[PDB]
């Protein structure tokens, strides 16, 4: 026998979605910590040769001038959701003339995230679910927020989350370092310490990407000398 | 054009003249207005000459198809009901004006179909531009269930009267006799007036129109 | 080859290695499912149908089980087999034979009606998305250019015209009995055809009916309206089988 | 109309074993002439010409869309095209666009390839087959050319004498029209050879 | 339903298209068809797959379709699908003429076909066209050209090649005998007959086993004639003398 | 209700066959035998029309359908699938006659019908037609005989058989056929070569014979066939 | 079966279509509903099982209005029942627009069978797991009661039952005469049949749902007033002890 893409397991959960969840456990590692002074997103730009240009494989994007996003898993699928969000925050700004709250953009890309149809569907619908996890981390009018989003098309707000291939070892190490008084400078060092354990490469000013979003600034990605400036302290 | 039909006791006689006028200038001095639908159903077309051709031809091809499948000859009723429901679908821009008349195994029938999809089953009809000129001849000299030969001379008589009292009509008179055993479709029948003879010679002989160039392409 | 399976040829309607279509051979075994038999005999001035009427209960109303349907004013039929498919194909019959009159202006021949009903059925044989309808229609009616006619289409789609036929379970016992009485050639009046039909069903089931167990649909040249005989008139012909 | 908008004139004249077809060449925008060489006659396989007068745009589309439906019929079947068919193929390409017509009147002038029987017919702009045996014309000098042919035609001409007549009847017809002239060209098809002579005329 | 579906537009675990692989087998055991390029023309010879003495032979040719007024092609494979692609080629090539008003360049014609073979391999879940073709033509950017297309959706140019049974043995024969940059239309015909003896069962051939059609340029127009049975016989009868002189080496 | 299946059911096998078209041919070769003889003057199509009883009627159905006023069919294979191709052909013929105002040539009407049969070996959810056609016709001064296979190819013959025992009939014809046979004399040759495969006595109801000369295709009425069986005219 | 039951598009080597027969069992696993046609109307009885004290009594109905003068009583998978009831509603509203009167019950029966039949021919669908009965009174046609099953077959009935105890209750209806009683007399005998065929050893409890449609109400379909329902349940407990 063979089962289509819409089939519940006797367990209770959809086959395809159960497997999209395993597709993350191959991906990069990303650790976002959310504080009272802003959200910081750190990820590892897993290179594979020295020939590869480390500066053209980024996995933090600007969704708008106040909503960063760091994905891990199948980066090729991601370029379809991300583009749909930028279009989403913009449409929203075209009608209401304000920024979109970070909660609502997470919600619009999560509707897209579950809807595929072997039969009885458009010609442009997706044949399978998306193999990504995202970490939207903007600042808006409820203060800084951070949202985790999984290929099941569900989203839960967070405080500090790790996704990817080293989620378990990083998640335990987050529960012991994260408290509510944490500042944005203490948080960036907490990220790279936990990231430095779980990377089986090495910490280097081209092997990570660091970007913040702060209530007083826009989305700002750290250049290469501002990464070197925070690897001295680690 | 003048079209006319009569029913006599054995069949039908469809007549029409042959002139076709494009403007106030005769375009064709011989032009059959009598189109073959089936082996036993002719139809005459007035109005825009190009709209009747492509309406009758299309029906002919749904009647030729239709008869092979039933495997018997096709009725006049049927062609009448196809032309009516095709023309009605275009709400009158198809300017066909049809005198449909065949002989079935339920007697001769004779319909007239006006552009708009209206039907009028009758015993003698006239369509065309000198149609009125013809309808007068029929009001005197028509009597029910006449001889075959009294009819032939009636319908030519009505088309002749439509020829002389009209500008859109002239030249030969076509007759079609449909009966349940023969089909005497005779294209010349009467020729009221012919062109006269050139009284002199106006032609000229080679060496009279200047040429600039010329070139010969031989074939095989 | 020779009676061999090869792939999905016993589930959908594709060819098999020996050359047959098993999803159609199978639809015929569904005609014998219904457990009904219907004879239709042609005469020199009429055509006849006679059917078994079976009401398992006395709750079931006896008058809304029937298998004689008026297709139009001049075209009766009799549906044999899987009853759901029956009504579905009679719906489609009525529809065409009425559509016909709309596009040509005269009552449809019984010939053609069946042609077009068979042509809809064949389409199911050649596509793989559906099974053929599991029923078998018999049409009767009086043409005016060739007398009384009997046609009978199949789930494969092969209506041929007949002089006398049956359908259903006991189909082989009936054609045996009939063909001996088509070689003698009687005078086949109205009375002798209604007689041949009843006594052909009676001996193949071995019943001898009461007027409540058969229903007779008949169509004549004096009166081309498709009539269904009432239980009073059916019993007059049944007590005349007892005398003879 | 909007087919006096470019002038044009085509005339085809049946001889005895030969058929002639003549056009003028002046392509102009109402009054202002653009060029004096602009073909209104096209070959459609040898020994079969179609001429198109009228609106210059539909001239070229009809000639290009007819070469695309003729070439595809002359390959998919091997038989070369027969002139009585080519007429009905053109009647059907105009009537394909009944509503929103083309503004051209074709003039088909060929010999049957299997035999040699000459053949001429014009068409109304919506697609009507008008077969004669005298001579057909279409254009904007319609009235003028009818006059000239009705008096110079004769039932049987040799191919040298035919060319004198079509020439006489095309030079005098196009001279009495504003929006035509600037020289006429004349094919005259015989069984063996196709002659193409250009007449010296008014460069008025 | 997915139960009855035969996925035909899906990769193999080794990175192949099974349906395209099997299409090669339908062409492998089909009628032979070679074409050899020259300078004074170019010609398609092909085995006549069907032979008998009840066939009527009232065709232009069994294998050679004329695509344009400048291009022909010979097929090899499932005759059913040939009648489709040769009529969809004629439509491409007249459609290029309606739009550019000039004949279609020989290269382009073929690629526009093989965008249609390509599609049937990548989505639709249809079976692919089980035919391969040769094209001979003449254009004004390259002169004479020969091309060959696979049911893969893949085309190549060639100066001589062969599809259909024993194609391997043919191409080996051609690769010794073909002289590069020099070759007249009379030497290519005598080379063609020499390769058909080697591929065919009957080692003398007949005039009825082959059909040879050249495409020359004669006076600006292109000419594509299929040689009569008299011309072809003289190429077979003159090849029996080349073997009566090749038996002498002592 | 289904949109239809889209995937093809004809498909290649590792050897290079289109297994479905292979089986369709075996349905054909199980059918009622039929022969064709082009008589350099006319074409003759004959086929056997045996029934399972005396109950059937013979003036209900025919195996010699006319397509135009000079093109006839016969077949062997599946009587349903045959009635579909007959109908499609008549629309093609008429469609053609509507656009060129000529009657469809027979070379043309074989390619057009062939393509339809071809199309059903490459569309979704369908099987091939279990039929082969013999398409005689008298166009352009000659006769013609073709034969369309469930594959979608065709061949122009001067004689042939098909259906039951076509290997026996094809060799009987290869021997007993001489070009420039008369049209009358072909009819004797047709019914003759149809007599080998056939079983039982011949009558005027058992064979359908249809000629095709410059006068047009037609069926021979049961009376004419009774004088060909005897051979007394 | 092996491939002889996956699809609705596959005849069995018998001639049977197991997917239509399998839908029949979904009716056998549902409680009973009986319909009894008297001479001046119809009466519908549904053995609705009460499964918890968490459900509001007088809800989760199985008696519908397909039109203002037609009842429908269902047995089987309720989801499909609420799907059929909207196709009918739609059909009988449709009919009132184009023909301008109430749709005769004999006809509505056929249209809804048609629509049920079309779901036994394709792979894209499964048959309905739902049987039902249509009941209607007019003063120009009489009382009528049709019953449609997954196959798509309709028949007329004088009395009909569907559900897990269709055998037992058909017998108890055949003892009853009906061609001479009025509604007021039958409604008590319906309730009585239901109590006899129901098991209080297989089910906790049950609620008896009764429906007129007849001369009493003026051809309208309506549930039975609370008063006549209490009387018909009281008359059924006494005849059950005896």
């Amino acid at each position: 026998y063979d089962r289509g893409v819409n089939t519940f397991s006797p367990e209770g959960r959809l086959f395809q979605v159960e497997y999209a969840i395993e597709a993350i456990k191959l991906g990069s590692t990303a650790i976002g910590i959310q504080t009272s002074e802003g959200v910081c997103l750190a990820v590892e730009k897993r290179i594979t040769s020295p020939l590869m240009e480390p500066s053209s494989i980024e996995k933090i994007v600007e969704i708008d001038a106040h909503i960063g996003c760091a994905m891990s898993g199948l980066i090729a699928d991601a370029k379809t959701l991300i583009d749909k969000a930028r279009v989403e925050t913009q449409n929203h700004w075209f009608t209401y003339n304000e920024t979109m709250t970070v909660e609502s953009v997470t919600q619009a890309v999560s509707n897209l995230a579950l809807q595929f149809g072997e039969e009885d569907a458009d010609p442009g619908a997706m044949s399978r679910p998306f193999g990504v996890a995202l970490l939207f981390g903007g600042v808006d009018e409820k203060g800084p927020q951070l949202f985790h989003m999984d290929p099941s098309g569900t989203f839960v707000q967070c405080d500090a989350r790790a996704i990817g291939s080293a989620s378990e070892g990083a998640q335990s190490s987050l529960q012991e370092v994260y408290h509510k008084s944490m500042t944005l400078k203490e948080a960036i060092k907490s990220s790279l310490i936990i990231l430095k354990q779980v990377m089986e490469e090495k910490l280097n000013a081209t092997n990570i990407e660091l970007a913040t979003v702060q209530p007083g600034q826009n989305f700002h990605m750290f250049t290469k000398e501002e990464l070197e400036e925070v690897i001295k302290d680690i | 054009t003048t079209i006319a039909g009569v029913v006599y006791k054995d069949g039908i006689v469809l007549g029409a003249d042959t002139r076709a006028t494009e403007g106030m200038v005769v375009a064709d001095k011989n032009c059959s207005k009598i189109h073959f639908i089936s082996p036993n159903i002719y139809c005459c077309g007035a109005g825009t000459a190009a709209d009747t051709d492509m309406t009758t031809q299309l029906i002919s091809s749904n009647l030729e198809l239709h008869s092979l499948s039933t495997g018997r000859l096709p009725r006049v009723v049927t062609a009448n009901r196809m032309l009516k429901q095709m023309l009605f679908r275009y709400q009158g821009y198809i300017g066909a004006a049809l005198v449909l008349g065949g002989v079935d195994v339920t007697g001769p029938h004779l319909y007239s179909i006006y552009p708009h999809g209206s039907t009028d089953k009758l015993p003698y009809v006239t369509m065309g531009s000198g149609s009125l000129a013809a309808m007068a001849v029929f009001e005197d000299k028509f009597r029910p269930d006449m001889e075959e030969e009294e009819a032939k001379n009636l319908v030519s008589e009505a088309i002749a009267a439509g020829i002389f009292n009209d500008l859109g009509s002239g030249s030969n008179i076509d007759l079609c006799v449909i009966s349940k055993n023969k089909l005497d479709f005779l294209r010349p029948y009467t020729v009221p007036n012919k062109k006269g003879t050139r009284l002199g010679r106006y032609r000229c002989e080679k060496g009279t129109t200047a040429v600039l160039t010329e070139k010969i392409t031989p074939l095989e | 080859s020779r009676g061999s399976s090869a792939g999905f040829d016993r589930h959908i309607t594709i060819f098999s290695p020996e050359g047959r279509l098993y999803q159609v051979e199978y639809a015929f075994k569904a005609i014998n499912q219904g457990g009904l038999t219907s004879v239709a005999v042609r005469g020199k001035d009429c055509a006849v149908i006679v059917t078994q009427k079976k009401v398992p209960d006395k709750l079931l109303d006896s008058s809304t089980v029937t298998h004689l349907f008026k297709i139009t004013e001049n075209i009766g039929c009799v549906m044999t087999g899987m009853t759901a498919d029956s009504r579905s194909q009679v719906q489609r019959a009525r529809y065409e034979a009425a559509n016909w009159k709309y596009k040509y202006g005269y009552e449809i021949p019984v010939d053609m009606l069946c042609k077009r009903i068979a042509d809809i059925s064949q389409v199911y044989t050649q596509n793989a998305e559906m099974r053929p309808l599991g029923c078998c229609m018999i049409l009767i009616g009086i043409d005016e250019e060739q007398g009384p006619q009997v046609y009978k289409c199949d789930p494969a789609g092969y209506y041929c015209g007949f002089k006398a036929t049956a359908a259903g379970v006991k189909q082989t016992e009936s054609t045996s009995f009939l063909e001996k009485k088509v070689k003698k050639k009687f005078d086949w009046t109205f009375e002798q055809t209604v007689e041949t039909a009843i006594t052909c069903l009676s001996t193949v089931l071995s019943i001898d009916f009461k007027p409540s167990e058969i229903e007779v649909g008949v169509v004549t040249v004096e009166n081309p309206k498709f009539r269904i005989l009432t239980e009073a008139e059916i019993d007059a012909h049944l007590v005349a089988l007892a005398e003879r | 109309s909007i087919m006096s908008y470019n002038g044009g004139a085509v005339m085809a004249m049946k001889g005895k074993n030969c058929v002639a077809i003549a056009a003028d060449r002046r392509f102009g925008i109402q009054a202002q002439m653009v060029t004096t060489d602009f073909q209104k006659i096209f070959p459609m396989g040898d020994r079969l010409y179609i001429g198109l007068a009228g609106l210059a745009t539909d001239v070229q589309t009809v000639a290009q869309r007819l070469k695309f439906r003729l070439n595809l019929y002359e390959l998919k079947e091997g038989r070369q095209i027969k002139p009585y068919t080519l007429m009905s193929m053109v009647a059907n390409l105009l009537y394909e666009k009944r509503f929103g017509p083309y503004y051209t009147e074709p003039v088909i002038a060929g010999l049957d390839p299997k035999t040699f029987k000459p053949f001429i017919c014009s068409l109304d702009l919506i697609g009507c087959p008008m077969v004669t045996d005298d001579f057909v014309v279409s254009g904007t000098c319609a009235e003028q050319m009818y006059g000239m042919c009705e008096s110079l035609w004769e039932p049987n001409m040799d191919p040298d004498h035919l060319f004198e007549t079509i020439s006489q009847a095309m030079l005098n017809a196009v001279d009495r029209d504003a929006v035509s002239g600037m020289g006429v060209i004349v094919h005259i098809i015989e069984k063996d050879k196709i002659t193409t002579r250009t007449l010296k005329a008014r460069m008025d | 339903s997915r139960r009855y579906d035969s996925r035909t537009t899906i990769f193999s675990p080794e990175g192949r298209l099974y349906q395209v692989e099997y299409a090669m087998e339908a062409i492998g055991h089909a009628g032979t068809c070679l074409g050899i390029l020259a300078n004074d023309g170019v010609l398609l010879a092909a085995e006549r797959r069907n032979i008998h003495k009840l066939l009527d032979e009232v065709f232009f040719s069994e294998k050679i379709y004329k695509l344009n007024e400048d291009m022909a092609c010979s097929v090899a494979g499932i005759t059913s699908d040939a009648n489709v692609l040769t009529n969809e080629l004629r439509l491409i090539a007249q459609r290029y003429l309606l739009q550019y008003q000039e004949p279609i360049p020989c290269e382009q014609l073929v690629t526009a076909l093989c965008d249609i073979k390509q599609a049937y391999t990548q989505f639709g879940g249809k079976r692919p066209f089980g035919v391969s073709l040769l094209y001979i033509g003449w254009d004004k950017h390259y002169g004479f050209q020969l091309y060959q297309s696979d049911p893969s959706g893949n085309y190549g140019g060639w100066k001589a090649t062969c599809i259909g049974n024993n194609s391997a043995a043919a191409v080996s024969m051609l690769k010794q005998d073909y002289k590069e940059g020099e070759m007249t239309l009379k030497s290519a015909l005598a080379l063609a007959i020499k390769v058909l003896n080697k591929t065919m069962d009957v080692s003398k051939l007949s005039a009825e086993k082959v059909e040879i059609a050249t495409l020359t340029r004669e006076n600006g127009k292109t000419v594509i004639r299929v040689l009569k049975q008299k011309e072809v016989e003289q190429l077979i009868k003159k090849h029996e003398e080349e073997e009566a002189k090749a038996e002498r080496e002592k | 209700a289904e949109r239809g299946y889209s995937f093809s059911l004809t498909t290649f096998s590792p050897s290079g066959k289109l297994v479905q078209i292979e089986y369709a041919l075996a349905a054909v070769a199980g059918g009622a035998p039929s022969v064709g003889i082009k008589a350099a003057n006319g074409v003759v199509l004959a086929t056997e029309k045996k029934q399972k009883s005396i109950l059937y009627d013979e003036r209900s159905v025919h195996k010699v359908e006319p397509i135009t006023k000079h093109i006839g069919l016969v077949y062997s294979g599946m009587g349903p699938d045959y009635r579909v191709l007959v109908h499609r052909a008549r629309k093609l013929a008429q469609q053609y006659y509507l656009v060129y105002q000529e009657p469809i040539p027979t070379a043309q009407l074989v390619q057009r019908v062939a393509s339809v049969m071809q199309e059903y070996t490459q569309s979704g959810g369908v099987r091939p037609f279990g039929v082969s056609l013999l398409i005689c016709g008298w166009n352009e001064g000659r006769p013609y005989l073709f034969q369309s296979d469930p594959s979608g190819a065709y061949f122009a013959w001067k004689a042939t058989a098909m259906g039951k025992n076509y290997v026996n009939g094809k060799t009987f014809l290869e021997k007993r056929y001489n070009e420039d046979l008369e049209l009358e004399d072909a009819i004797h040759t047709a019914i003759l070569t149809l007599k080998e495969s056939f079983e039982g006595q011949m009558t005027e109801d058992n064979i359908e014979v249809g000629i095709c000369n410059e006068a047009g295709f037609r069926r021979l009425t049961p009376t004419e066939v009774k004088d060909y069986l005897a051979a007394i005219a | 079966g092996t491939g002889y039951d996956l699809s609705a598009s596959t005849f069995s080597p018998d001639g049977r279509v197991f997917q239509v027969e399998y839908a029949m069992k979904a009716v056998e696993n549902s409680s009973t509903a009986i319909g009894i046609r008297c001479k001046d109307g119809v009466v519908f009885g549904v053995e609705k099982l009460v499964l918890s004290k968490l459900y509001e009594e007088g809800s989760n109905k199985r008696l519908f209005n397909v039109d203002r003068h037609v009842g429908m009583a269902v047995a089987g998978l309720l989801a499909d029942a609420r799907s059929l009831a909207d196709i009918a509603r739609e059909e009988a509203s449709n009919f009132r627009s184009n023909f301008g009167y109430n749709i005769p019950l004999k006809h509505l029966a056929d249209r809804v069978a048609m629509y049920v039949h079309a779901y036994t021919l394709y792979s894209a669908v499964r048959p309905f797991g739902c049987s039902f009965m249509l009941g209607s009174y007019s003063v120009n046609d009489g009382a009528q009661l049709y019953m449609i099953d997954p196959s798509g077959v309709s028949y007329g009935y004088w009395g009909c039952a569907i559900g897990k105890a269709r055998q037992a209750a058909k017998t108890e209806i055949e003892k009853l005469q009906m061609k001479e009683m009025t509604c007021r007399d039958i409604v008590k005998e319906v309730a009585k049949i239901i109590y006899i065929v129901h098991d209080e050893v297989k089910d906790k409890a049950f609620e008896l749902e009764l429906s007129w449609v007849g001369e009493l109400t003026n051809g309208r379909h309506e549930i039975v007033p609370k008063d006549i329902r209490e009387e018909a349940e009281k008359y059924a407990k006494e005849s059950l002890k005896e």
